[PDB]
């Protein structure tokens, strides 16, 4: 039996006739088939509650049969999770006049091997233009992440690769996906942000350049941003609507805590895009 | 029912309760535990067994401060047995350290501390001193300790306080002043 | 630093109901307290605490604004480790260990109590 050399993604086996599997577990004594590949076609068994965990170090049997005779391939033995590297993550879009949105989650959605690490993922990526192809590299991105500076009505491509701080592992890239930003906002965002503490109670101010706007203020749990499934800004309420280029608020308000801050423009009739956001402690003195 | 204090005096750690709206009042009272992270049995603690006082010693019981405890006390009148209520204590939490027995003496320049020590945590000494209105902490422990301080001046009142500081997030318990005047 | 302090006193306040009511519930989880330079096997440590009590499951259990407070404690952890820059597999294990422990046990409220008390011997561990 000449011994084989398999590499993992996901919850998947690669290989580099047809196929049987099976593993044994360094303590092995008997021998098991992992269901759905015995007899198969291709070189990628996946097995997701196929196999209890992936935290195991293994050994592998592999039965790859040509005509009427069956030769064996044995496989060192392994941790799969040493070996796993991280499937290509999943990318969605949404466009702006001057920026673009990403929602992202592993391909694999629910991986077996992943597991708990997932919530834990940093991604990494690189994004360009679509015609001057001037790639900003962005390393070390949260699950879900925004881009400012950009021009409208122009396409910009991109690929993501994920990775984890966690293990030195590091993962293969998603396809590259484009789009074309929507005509410049008509009325442009609120600016610069800034807050600050008046005797107990709060408020904050923003530029923006047109006058008659009311302003709808919006806050969110700053760690909210590194969990992509499944999350809801809630609105500030003595804010909502306000009629000037500032709101206030008492202490009380925000628990201590890490939030994030935005703030949009409308005439009524055209609303404008979110300012840029912003994060603190909920402690100074 | 009971409400538990647990507190630490003098190097050891004492457990006592007491009871809300009880008519029938125990006799006699056993206090049992064990901890969370292996399924012991509750170990009848030996010298807290069918006392008569609330309170238990359990210094030589609790070592570690990373254990979540599970008490039950049982109180008996009779050949009744009357009630037995549970608790849960985290000893980095849940402590409360009293301050060492203290003396100072002023000498001319300077005031011998002697911190009384007997003969399991990761506690800090802070020694303060004070005088005029302001406060210096020092952080220089078996048996007697001796700790100076030092660069005092004649005819000036100083007045002391001692106390045992866990992290400075948990509030901290301070001895009574003592002052004295330079010779 | 002041994180652990005002972590284990979140976990503290989560609970739920008596712990003697849930001694029965008890097991041996064998965590790997020798591995508490040693930053990766601590921020693999944590990113799982986050990503366990994350779950859907986990939201059905505990009080939410406790929840929120303890996320944002190891929030700020993660980034400080983060910026800084086999033993991790054998912490993954263990980890593997508890999430085996819940489902066999259905999530009972009493296992959930066994699961919360352990992670704050793990951490406190851990921390000194
Ligand atoms: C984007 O440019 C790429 C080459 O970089 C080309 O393949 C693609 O067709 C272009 N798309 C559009 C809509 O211009």
């Amino acid at each position: 039996p000449q011994k084989v050399e398999v590499d993992i993604i996901d919850d998947n086996f690669i290989l580099r006739v047809t196929f049987s599997f099976d593993y044994q577990k360094t303590g092995m004594d008997n021998w098991i088939k992992l269901s759905g590949c015995q007899n198969i076609t291709s070189t990628k068994c996946n097995f997701s509650s196929l196999k209890l965990n992936v935290y195991e170090e293994i050994k592998l049997r592999i039965r790859a049969e040509k005509e009427n005779t069956s030769s064996w391939y044995e496989v060192d033995s392994f941790t799969p999770f040493r070996k796993a590297q991280i499937g290509p993550p999943e990318v969605h879009l949404e466009a702006e006049d001057k920026a673009i949105v990403i929602h992202i989650s592993p391909g694999t959605k629910d991986s077996v091997m992943w597991a708990l690490d997932g919530l834990s993922f940093t991604y990494s990526l690189v994004i360009w233009k679509n015609s001057s192809g001037v790639e900003e590299r962005i390393e070390n991105i949260y699950s879900r992440h925004k881009i400012y500076k950009l021009s409208p009505e122009t396409t910009y491509c991109l690929k993501v690769k994920a990775a984890l701080l966690t293990s030195w592992k590091i993962g293969v890239y998603s396809p590259v996906h484009c789009i074309k930003t929507t005509v410049e906002n008509e009325l442009p965002p609120p600016e610069n942000i800034e807050v600050s503490v008046q005797n107990q109670n709060y408020v904050l101010k923003w530029d923006y350049t047109y006058a008659n706007m009311t302003f709808q203020v919006q806050w969110l749990h700053a760690f909210l941003k590194r969990n992509p499934g499944n999350y809801k800004w809630k609105q500030i309420p003595d804010c909502e609507n306000v009629k000037t280029t500032q709101c206030v608020f008492p202490q009380n308000v925000f628990q201590k805590g890490i939030y994030l801050l935005r703030v949009q423009a409308s005439d009524g009739n055209n609303t404008s895009f979110w300012s840029e956001e912003i994060k603190f402690d909920t402690e100074i003195q | 029912s009971c409400t538990f204090k647990i507190s630490l005096r003098n190097f050891r750690s004492i457990l006592s309760w007491e009871l809300k709206n009880h008519s029938i009042v125990p006799t006699h009272y056993t206090l049992l535990y064990t901890i969370m992270s292996k399924p012991e049995d509750l170990k009848v603690v030996k010298n807290c067994a069918n006392t008569t006082r609330s309170f238990c010693d359990l210094t030589d019981e609790w070592r570690s401060t990373h254990e979540a405890y599970v008490t039950v006390l049982e109180g008996f009148s009779g050949n009744t047995t009357l009630f037995s209520c549970s608790h849960n204590f985290w000893l980095a939490i849940d402590m409360s350290f009293e301050p060492p027995e203290f003396e100072i003496v002023g000498f001319t320049n300077h005031i011998n501390v002697m911190v009384k020590f007997p003969s399991q945590f990761d506690l800090s000494l802070v020694i303060e001193e004070q005088s005029e209105g302001i406060v210096k902490k020092h952080k220089p422990m078996s048996g007697n300790f001796t700790y100076i301080i030092d660069k005092l001046i004649p005819n000036t009142n100083y007045c002391v306080s001692v106390y045992l500081e866990h992290s400075d997030e948990q509030a901290v318990i301070k001895s009574p002043l003592k002052c004295t005047l330079l010779p | 630093s002041l994180g652990s302090r005002r972590t284990l006193m979140l976990l503290a306040q989560m609970r739920r109901i008596s712990l003697f009511s849930c001694l029965k519930d008890r097991h041996d989880f064998g965590f790997p307290q020798e591995e508490f330079e040693t930053i990766p096997v601590l921020y693999n440590m944590i990113s799982q605490i986050f990503n366990l009590f994350s779950t859907k499951d986990s939201s059905a259990a505990w009080d939410e604004t406790l929840l929120d407070k303890f996320y944002t404690e190891l929030y700020q952890q993660l980034n400080d480790l983060e910026a800084c820059v086999d033993s991790i597999l054998a912490v993954r294990k263990y980890f593997q260990r508890i999430t085996l422990y819940l489902k066999e046990k259905k999530y009972s409220p009493c296992a959930w109590e066994v699961v919360r008390a352990e992670i704050m011997r793990s951490f406190s561990l851990s921390t000194n």
